[PDB]
RNA sequence: GGUCCAGACUCCUACGGGAGGCAGCAGUGGGGAAUAUUGGACAAUGGGCGAAAGCCUGAUCCAGCCAUGCCGCGUGUGUGAAGAAGGUCUUCGGAUUGUAAAGCACUUUAAGUUGGGAGGAAGGGCAGUAAGUUAAUACCUUGCUGUUUUGACGUUACCAAC
RNA sequence: GAACUGAAGAGUUUGAUCAUGGCUCAGAUUGAACGCUGGCGGCAGGCCUAACACAUGCAAGUCGAGCGGAUGAAGGGAGCUUGCUCCUGGAUUCAGCGGCGGACGGGUGAGUAAUGCCUAGGAAUCUGCCUGGUAGUGGGGGAUAACGUCCGGAAACGGGCG
């Protein structure tokens, strides 16, 4: 399945930016993002430790747009792997094909990059892939099919990704829309607000 | 009345004259074909029972 | 007698074969005496199409083991290379 | 899925007299909360016989049914404040459903239609040639060469177009 | 170079407290069943109960290059005349004798508490077809199925003689 619906109540409930719109205009001047959704919005309601852990996990899942069973699989694989599962989970989440296409500026958001990947418009090693879970390895060359290189979507996505910050782990060849995955981005390459310790704490119970 | 049957090549259509349960071969239905042709190995929908004909 | 034949594994429409030395009156995928390699009808990429132990195959052929038709053809092909 | 004897139980009968054993694959009644098709082919791997074509094979390879499980993918994407109409609550000020909808503009995965299209195939028949066996350019065995011939699944996986 | 790395508590006895102690809950699993709902595919699974009773199909045959016999093509012809007869030859097919197979493959878990299973040992045996050596295949005899014949039986079929 997939979460299809209002993609801004999630930001208000989580209480952070949690990028889900294109970021073109703003976030504050679309939803008054200071109240939880629903009738009881003005209430604050300090919550418990289990609530904090649940909110952290939900925030990560809604950032990357994956459901619970696939996320449990990701956690099990991160625990199986060596070296501190806490950032192993982020390493593994940051290597999905839709996320990589988003980071390369081909799509405005994760939903639009999923739209592109699922609709057979992306080739990884010169051959078509349409699974928005394909773990891209270091050194792959994500490109755009020639019959799909004239879509405007890519044009606006690129010109708007031009100003959001330098990822500095993928090299995009802007003129013909070809990328490159140098390596997985380390923990210091991501925002230092996610407390993955809460996620590991939640699942270890 | 001229007793026109339409085509015999239509899908079979008939009515149940009687029905019984046999201990060796299950429910057996005596049906009168009204039009069309009924062939062995055919999906049949009768009342609320459905199924396909092992034998005829 | 004692024969050398192909035991089928893998999955639906994706067959893999083990070259097995068996008493002839056993199940195709039942008990065996020894496995002396494998055969891959699809292979491709880094997978090898077939591999056999020359030493074990010659030893068992010297002890009076009758290979099947496919085992004979594949073994002579492996000996060719 | 052989013989003999005895037994319980079903059945035939022309009333003299015989037959049967699905805990093989389908299938039925019954019990139960509850568990599926009287399917196709020996094309592949095996087994029996044969000298060899070849015959047999409910093993096997496959199809049918059932969200029973595991895994993966869809049910769209961006913009959009008159913060529309309706609903709900209200301190009657308004808040919320909510960028949610409508509007505008994009995309066609899966499903639908059309057209291409592998891999599962080893072998067999015939014809020729060369070696070994003898006593022999015979028969036969073995290398190779040419020609012909094989797929249930199957409207295959996959690919392209609307 | 790896073959691991790993351990949470909460509610409830009292006016309140500490302890003891039971009950209950948060997790992971099913050959699952039921209720509501239901788009697709890949890979698996599917009588756990009555080892209850079974209608109907199929699931074990093959060898004519072991042996008689009867079925007897195409042809070469011969005669008469459009087609028949006859002969020589004879290709195909098998009811019977005989050789192998049927002790495999497939199903089920009733019995069994030890003649079973698991682990480690050993001594007094056999083993079709298969592999490698050694020595041979010389010469007679009496039968019998099939078949012809004679009766009985509704049939299944049975009996005597050559
Ligand atoms: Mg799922
Ligand atoms: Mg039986
Ligand atoms: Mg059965
Ligand atoms: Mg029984
Ligand atoms: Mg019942
Ligand atoms: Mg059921
Ligand atoms: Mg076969
Ligand atoms: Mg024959
Ligand atoms: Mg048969
Ligand atoms: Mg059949
Ligand atoms: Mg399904
Ligand atoms: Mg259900
Ligand atoms: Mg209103
Ligand atoms: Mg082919
Ligand atoms: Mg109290
Ligand atoms: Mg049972
Ligand atoms: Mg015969
Ligand atoms: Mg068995
Ligand atoms: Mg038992
Ligand atoms: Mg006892």
């Amino acid at each position: 399945a997939r979460y299809i619906g209002p993609k801004c109540k999630l930001s208000r409930r989580e209480g952070t930016d949690l990028f889900l719109k294109s970021g073109a205009r703003a976030l504050d001047s679309k939803c008054k993002a200071e109240n939880v959704p629903g009738q009881h919005g003005q209430r604050r309601g300090r919550l418990s430790d289990y609530g904090l852990q649940l909110r952290e996990k939900q925030k990560v899942r809604r950032i990357y747009g994956v459901l619970e069973r696939q996320f449990r699989g990701y956690y099990q694989e991160a625990s199986r792997r060596k070296g501190s599962t806490g950032e192993n989970l982020l390493q593994l989440l940051e290597c999905r094909l839709d996320n990589v296409v988003y980071r390369m500026g081909f799509g405005s958001t994760r939903s639009e990059s999923r739209q592109l990947v699922s609709h057979k418009a992306i080739t990884v090693n010169g051959q078509t892939v349409n699974i928005p879970s394909y773990q891209v390895k270091a050194g792959d060359v994500v490109a755009v099919r020639e019959k799909s290189k004239n879509q405007l979507r890519i044009a606006q996505a690129l010109e708007l990704c031009g100003q959001r910050g330098r990822v500095e782990w993928v090299e995009v060849d802007l003129d013909k829309k070809a990328g490159t995955f140098k390596s997985a981005p380390a923990r210091s390459d991501l925002s230092a607000d996610i407390n993955e310790n809460l996620i590991v704490e939640l699942y270890s119970k | 009345v001229l007793e026109l049957k339409a085509t015999p090549s239509a899908p079979g259509r008939g009515v149940v004259v009687e029905s019984r349960l046999d201990k060796g071969r299950g429910p057996v239905a005596t049906v009168l074909v009204q039009d069309g042709t009924l062939r062995q190995g055919d999906m049949v929908l009768v009342g609320i029972n459905y199924g396909r004909v092992r034998a005829m | 007698m004692v024969t050398i034949r192909l035991a089928r594994g893998g999955s639906k429409k994706r067959p893999f074969y083990h070259l097995t030395v068996t008493n002839s009156r056993n199940a195709r995928d039942g008990r065996f005496v020894e496995r002396i390699g494998f055969f891959n009808p699809v292979a491709t990429g880094g997978e090898v199409r077939l591999s056999v132990d020359q030493e074990r195959a010659t030893y068992w052929l010297g002890q009076g083991a009758q290979p099947s038709e496919r085992v004979a053809q594949l073994l002579k092909d492996a000996a060719k290379a």
